[PDB]
């Protein structure tokens, strides 16, 4: 999977006519601050991604990184009707250490951005079907915890 | 009856309750055999536990003969 | 056909899948079908100077 | 897929140049590419979670500032599997790579250029050594082609308008199965038909028959532990055992 | 050979020594052993390429420069295994330990001497072991061994052996593999009081119960391992027993 | 916190070796443990506190194969011949797991049952038919692939024997001694009067005591 | 020691480990190529895979990390780390799943002539034709193919430390018996230049398979 994450940093700003019109610069993601968005639901002990490609940044300080990750999440199994079975199979998604109180998680955008996407994104031109499992749907929402008011995940 | 207990932190010379008049002393050298030696378990029984091929003990039924290798009753 | 399908069926206890219900259908009827095929070979090879 | 293959990078940076004259007649350079840029172009249809080269050698610089490097690299790429015609299946694999630290605006992938007769031509190939190739003692190689794809439904900017895809049809040689799985197979069948020249006063009909649905049970079972559990197709020798099961039962 | 062990390096490093009035008394520090000079001592039988140890503790550094590492690890040894009486087997697997940095005009190997004896064995807590499962410990010596065949160079002169000799439980095999084989070779004798007539079925039970030993070979198969110097003894015994049947 | 106040909680996959007791399996309840200290410190340098009695459950996934009945925490302190105020500190958290027994039931159990019951059977298939040996060394067959299926299956453990382990071989001497008594009763049914005279106890036993002595017999 | 301490600051000061050791551009660093093969790890025939657990000798000299003993104690041998001088990039060509280059960062001995001595373990997983047509009774040649990756023979060359492997401390197998084994050093000529080879050193071995295992569980 690609991670799709977008926030903004007042930091990395600029007038680009003072830099011969540089709008937009792509930077080692080591080198600018990011959330430590994870999967918590691994089965493996492998939280953060795989594949740290370097952020877009743009001169109002927007960051867009889209890093790659071979995930291994857990979900259960419902042993009832196997092989004519279908899962649900979720990935949850949170920043490990920042809470509600430091950043809010929201959904991406659309490619024109106007409109939330509140689902996952499949694109064609890369996507391989597995063969033994059709994808039927796959939505997103974002989870609370009445428990916890600083918990909040965006699930997939 | 006054026995030496390893039941606390740090090590108590205190009496024992009704039932158990014995201060005994367990000790057996596990993993850290060498930078530390062998294990210290003081307290207090009614009867003295039993030993095992590693293990070394000494119940008795005065006050404070379990003391610390490293003291004196 | 058990010993195919071990290999391939997850290993929780929290119900049995359909699969496995229908090979234990299958087993039992099979066992079934040899007691009373063994009791009709006993009739069948029945006669007066053992029965009545 | 599991493949060994070697990255040849070639791209110029003009920072790197240098009059050989003013230095010594100094015609190339090795440099660690930990000092210099490198354009991390990653195989994205890859299953392990390796992106990247496993040797990151040394680049090659010339005073123009032509930059070349050859870093090996062993993928393990997703490429699935048609069983249709198993054992007789021929595979298309792919190892698709990317530049995704840099949108089509910033860096242009290309093919490799060579030259014959005084004319430039793109290696549209994976490069096989003909004669340090050991072939695989499994699969044939029949086609080997290499392809620079744009996708313009997407834009330039952003890292899914382009692709370098380095494709390999791959034909099995169909000797361990013919030998192990077929031929024993159709010749025990073979004997299940034969089974109706026995006479019923030889109570070994059934027993014929019955056995040799037991050994098709067996040459079933091990078929099942040889292919994934997809179902886009059944195996053809999968299609057989249940033909010749059926009329063994029959 | 799988184990987790903690492996006690001791040493003196001249530059670590203090004097401890002018530090309040400090007669101990522990130092990240990732800033300190180490003796690169590893485990040379090794498998994998897992020479070193596994958790870089810190080092207990004394006032006299003394140097006290626990280091736990988790080694894959190599013991080629005796197959011969196979699985009522005893196998003798070694760990060897040696610098593979520096030689003996460096560093002179050895092992501890607590109250002036030397150590010469594995130490295993008596009460806070829990034995495997499959295999039980015997004997568990250590000694220094030197390669003749080398000088007192060469970084491979000296190494400190640690062994295990270990004798199988042979349960799991008995009671799934030896004796269900052993009851159904013995049927092959009643086949001699059944009558040589039709419905008799001699031949049925005897090649049955050949059938019943291919399935056993099957079985033993996934479970002896591959080498090819000795016939381990179960499957002496299934062939055995096959040309018996 | 603007005081040093701390607070740490990182992951760990946590690999622990646990007294694993197969005797009962599969209704085997086990009590794993994870110990956890201070490797290079005593607790007058650092001392570790277990923050509550038991570990913390509330976002813990059902396994599917074990039920966690009991949890519990504890701090131990331990002291040496080194030192006698230098206390070696420990928690040992330990969890009490019972197995859900279905999986191997219907998968190990269930089948072994059917062997056992058809071996209890070949006593009502006459002699005259030629079949005997074939019902009976045939539930053997089933029970030797059912055999590798169980090797498949439940663990190669020789700590001690399961219940697994004792059934399957009570079925395997009950399928053996059910094919010794019959090769008994063929003998005894293909036995000539030419060379076998009937003697008179078993004519007194078989033929005209136990007859009577059943009822529900035809 | 203050001695050792001394040297090694003075050794490292002005070094690059980016730079090859010569006087001048055009002159080469022979290294003195030797592999010690100390067990037969695995043979897979279907993948066609080799794994061995080796030792590749290297000598070579760097006149940069030269010293007068007289100046530094007496001292004519230290154990610098590898990560910290200049070391060549031998590449296992024929490498089939494993590592290419040297991954373990072993320290190396230094004399006080610049001559170096690196020693490091290498797990080679090689690329071996399996010939399947006597099996169990198959006679099997495995190489290992070494070369310089990004250095040419008028940089940096590699000669053979003998004329076959080192197998003095080779754990026998158990299933597979090594006939005889030797290394050769090759060089090839390109179009590009006639006056730059490019070299490899091929050590194989000759492995015969004790035909037991599969004799009395196949045959
Ligand atoms: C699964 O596997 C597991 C591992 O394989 C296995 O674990 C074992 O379980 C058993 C039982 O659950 C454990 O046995 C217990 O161990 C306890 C820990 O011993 C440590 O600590 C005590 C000190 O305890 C004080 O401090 C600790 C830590 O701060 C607190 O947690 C305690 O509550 C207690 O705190 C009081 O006192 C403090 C001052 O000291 C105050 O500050 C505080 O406010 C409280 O007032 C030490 O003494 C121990 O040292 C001894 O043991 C170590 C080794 O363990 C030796 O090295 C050392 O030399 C000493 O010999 C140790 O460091 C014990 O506390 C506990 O003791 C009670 O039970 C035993 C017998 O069971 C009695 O002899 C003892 O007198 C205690 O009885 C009192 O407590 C019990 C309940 O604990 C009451 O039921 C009883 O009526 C009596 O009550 C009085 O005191 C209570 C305070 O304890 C009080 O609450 C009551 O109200 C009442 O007034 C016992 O020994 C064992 O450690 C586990 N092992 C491991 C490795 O985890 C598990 O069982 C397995 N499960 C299954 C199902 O198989
Ligand atoms: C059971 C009790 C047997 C009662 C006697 C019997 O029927 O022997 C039957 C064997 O029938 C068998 O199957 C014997 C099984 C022995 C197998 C070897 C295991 C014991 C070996 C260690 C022992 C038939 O045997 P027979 O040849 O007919 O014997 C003549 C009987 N007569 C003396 C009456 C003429
Ligand atoms: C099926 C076997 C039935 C059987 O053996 O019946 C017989 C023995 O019956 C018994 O002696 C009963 C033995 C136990 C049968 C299984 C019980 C499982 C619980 C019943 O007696 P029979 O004289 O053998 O047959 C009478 C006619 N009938 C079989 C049609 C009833
Ligand atoms: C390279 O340097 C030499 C020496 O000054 C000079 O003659 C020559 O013109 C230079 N070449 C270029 C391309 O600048
Ligand atoms: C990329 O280009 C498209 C098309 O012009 C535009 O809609 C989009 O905003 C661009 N993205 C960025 C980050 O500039
Ligand atoms: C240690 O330091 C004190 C000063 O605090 C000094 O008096 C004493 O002599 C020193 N000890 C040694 C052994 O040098």
């Amino acid at each position: 999977v690609f991670l799709n994450l977008a926030w903004t940093d007042y930091r990395l700003q600029w007038d680009p006519a003072a830099y011969e019109g540089i709008k937009d610069l792509r930077i080692p993601s080591s080198d600018v601050w990011q959330p430590d968005i994870v999967l918590m639901n691994n089965n493996d002990g492998s939280f953060e991604i795989t594949l740290h490609v370097n952020v877009l940044v743009q001169h109002t300080g927007a960051v867009s990184w889209q890093p790659s990750a071979i995930y291994r999440s857990s979900c259960t199994i419902k042993v009832m009707y196997f092989p004519f079975d279908w899962q649900n199979c979720t990935m949850v998604f949170k920043s490990y250490t920042y809470d509600t109180s430091e950043v809010t998680l929201q959904h991406a955008l659309d490619a024109k951005g106007e409109r939330e996407v509140k689902e996952i994104v499949i694109n064609k031109d890369a996507f391989t079907e597995n063969g033994q499992w059709s994808i039927e749907h796959k939505p997103s929402r974002k989870n609370w915890r009445s428990d916890d008011p600083s918990y909040e995940d965006v699930t997939f | 009856i006054v026995c030496h207990t390893t039941a606390t932190s740090p090590i108590s010379a205190v009496t024992c309750p009704p039932g158990e008049n014995l201060c005994y002393r367990k000790m057996w050298c596990d993993a850290f055999c060498s930078s530390r030696g062998k294990v210290v378990e003081l307290g207090c029984a009614a009867t003295c536990p039993s030993k095992k091929p590693y293990e070394e003990v000494t119940c008795c039924s005065t006050d404070k003969c379990n003391p610390h290798p490293k003291q004196r009753p | 056909f058990l010993l195919l399908l071990a290999d391939k069926v997850p290993e929780t206890s929290l119900s049995v899948p359909i699969i496995i219900r229908y090979l234990m259908f299958i087993m039992i009827l099979v066992a079934f079908s040899v007691i009373l095929s063994v009791v009709v070979l006993n009739l069948h090879h029945r006669s007066p100077n053992t029965h009545t | 897929l599991t493949s060994n293959v070697w990255m040849d990078h070639a791209w110029y940076d003009h920072r790197l140049t240098w009059n050989a004259s003013e230095y010594s007649d100094i015609s190339i350079l090795r440099l660690p590419p930990e000092l210099v840029w490198i354009p991390d172009i990653v195989l994205q249809n890859n299953n392990d979670g390796q992106y990247h080269v496993a040797y990151f050698c040394n680049v090659l610089v010339r005073p123009n500032g032509y930059v070349t490097w050859l870093p090996p690299a062993i993928f393990r790429s997703s490429c699935p599997i048609n069983v249709l015609y198993f054992p007789f299946d021929w595979q298309n694999c792919s190892l698709k790579f990317t530049a995704l630290n840099y949108d089509a605006n910033e860096i242009t992938m290309d093919l490799m250029t060579d030259t014959i007769d005084g004319k430039d031509y793109p290696i549209e190939w994976i490069i096989i050594d003909p004669e340090a190739f050991t072939e695989n003692g499994e699969w044939e190689i029949i086609h080997k082609p290499a392809k620079k794809n744009i996708y313009p439904d997407k834009f330039p900017n952003g890292t899914n308008y382009q692709d370098v895809t380095f494709y390999l049809i791959i034909r099995r040689k169909p000797l361990f199965y013919v030998i192990n799985f077929i031929t024993p197979c159709v010749l025990i069948s073979f004997l299940a038909s034969l089974a109706f020249y026995l006479p019923a006063e030889s109570g070994e009909k059934m027993s014929t028959a019955i056995s040799v649905l037991l050994a098709q049970a067996v040459f079933l079972l091990l078929t099942s532990q040889r292919l994934p559990e997809t179902a886009l197709a059944v195996p053809l020798i999968g299609k057989y055992l249940m033909f010749i099961m059926s009329l063994v039962t029959g | 050979l799988t184990t987790n062990v903690w492996i006690e390096i001791q040493w003196n490093d001249y530059r670590l020594s203090w004097n401890t009035s002018e530090y309040e008394g400090i007669d101990l520090v522990r130092i990240p052993s990732e800033l300190l000079w180490l003796p690169d001592v590893v485990l040379e039988n090794n498998v994998d390429g897992q020479f070193e140890v596994a958790y870089y503790a810190n080092v207990l550094v004394y006032n006299d420069g003394s140097m006290y590492w626990l280091p736990p690890a988790i080694y894959r040894s190599t013991c080629p295994i005796a197959v011969t009486y196979f699985p009522f087997d005893w196998q003798n697997c070694s760990l060897v330990f040696r610098s593979q940095t520096y030689n003996a005009h460096e560093v002179n190997l050895q092992l501890s001497a607590e109250e002036g004896e030397a150590v010469e064995w594995i130490h295993i807590d008596p009460e806070d072991f829990t034995e495997n499962g499959e295999w039980t410990i015997r004997h568990r010596p250590a000694k220094k061994n030197y390669n003749w065949q080398l000088t007192k160079d060469d970084t491979d002169f000296q190494e400190i052996i640690f062994f295990l000799i270990i004798q199988r439980k042979p349960l799991f095999y008995i009671i799934n593999i030896i004796a269900p084989c052993v009851l159904i070779s013995s049927l092959v004798v009643l086949v001699y009081f059944l009558p040589a007539q039709a419905g008799g079925q001699k031949c049925t039970l005897s090649i049955s119960v050949l059938l019943a030993q291919t399935i056993f070979l099957f079985l033993i198969a996934q479970k002896v391992p591959e080498t090819s110097l000795n016939v381990p003894l179960i499957g002496k015994y299934l062939i055995f027993v096959m040309f018996v049947s | 916190d603007y005081t040093g106040k701390i607070m740490w909680t990182p992951p760990a996959i946590f690999k622990s070796y646990c007294e694993i007791i197969v005797t009962h399996f599969p209704f085997d309840q086990q009590n794993c443990t994870m110990k956890l200290g201070i490797w290079t410190y005593d607790g007058t340098k650092v001392s570790i506190s277990p923050e509550s009695d038991r570990p913390d459950l509330s976002t813990f996934m059902e396994s599917g194969e074990w039920v966690m009945k009991d949890y519990r925490g504890w701090k131990h302190w331990v002291y040496y011949t080194c030192c006698p105020d230098t206390p070696y500190l420990d928690i040992t958290y330990h969890f009490i797991m019972q197995r859900i027994p279905l999986y191997f039931v219907v998968n190990v159990i269930i089948p072994c049952l059917l062997f056992s019951f058809l071996t209890g059977l070949v006593f009502y298939l006459p002699t005259d038919s030629g079949e005997k040996m074939t019902l009976s060394i045939s539930v053997l067959l089933s029970l030797t692939v059912f055999l590798l299926v169980i090797v498949e299956l439940i663990p190669s453990t020789s700590s001690a024997v399961p219940l697994i382990g004792k059934y399957m071989l009570f079925t395997m001497i009950f399928v053996i001694s059910s094919i010794i008594i019959t090769v008994v009763v063929i003998n005894t049914h293909h036995r000539s009067p030419s060379t076998h005279t009937m003697p008179q106890w078993v004519r007194k036993i078989f033929i005209d005591t136990i007859p009577n002595v059943m009822f529900f017999s035809t | 020691s203050e001695h050792e301490t001394r040297l090694v600051a003075n050794l490292l000061e002005n070094y690059n480990k980016v730079i090859r050791p010569v006087e001048h551009h055009t002159h080469f660093v022979d290294i003195t190529v030797g592999l010690q093969l100390i067990q037969l790890i695995s043979v897979d025939e279907v993948n066609q895979i080799v794994e061995t657990n080796v030792r590749l000798r290297q000598q070579w000299i760097d006149v940069r990390l030269r010293w007068n003993p007289a100046d530094y104690g007496g001292i004519k041998k230290i154990r610098l780390p590898s990560d910290d001088v200049w070391l060549p990039d031998l590449v296992l060509y024929n490498n089939a799943d494993g590592d290419f280059a040297i991954v373990h960062m072993t320290k190396l001995l230094l004399d006080y002539t610049g001559k170096i001595m690196w020693t490091p373990p290498a797990i080679f997983k090689s690329y071996c034709e399996i010939i399947v047509t006597h099996f169990p009774f198959d006679q099997q040649n495995c190489t290992m193919k070494l070369g310089i990756w990004t250095y040419d023979g008028t940089k940096v060359s590699i000669s053979p430390e003998s004329d076959r492997p080192d197998l003095s401390t080779f754990m026998e197998s158990g299933e597979w018996v090594m006939k005889d084994y030797r290394g050769w050093k090759h060089w090839v000529y390109y179009t590009c230049c006639p006056d730059t080879p490019y070299l490899d050193i091929t050590y194989h071995f000759i492995m015969q398979r004790i035909p037991l295992y599969f004799v009395v569980n196949v045959i």
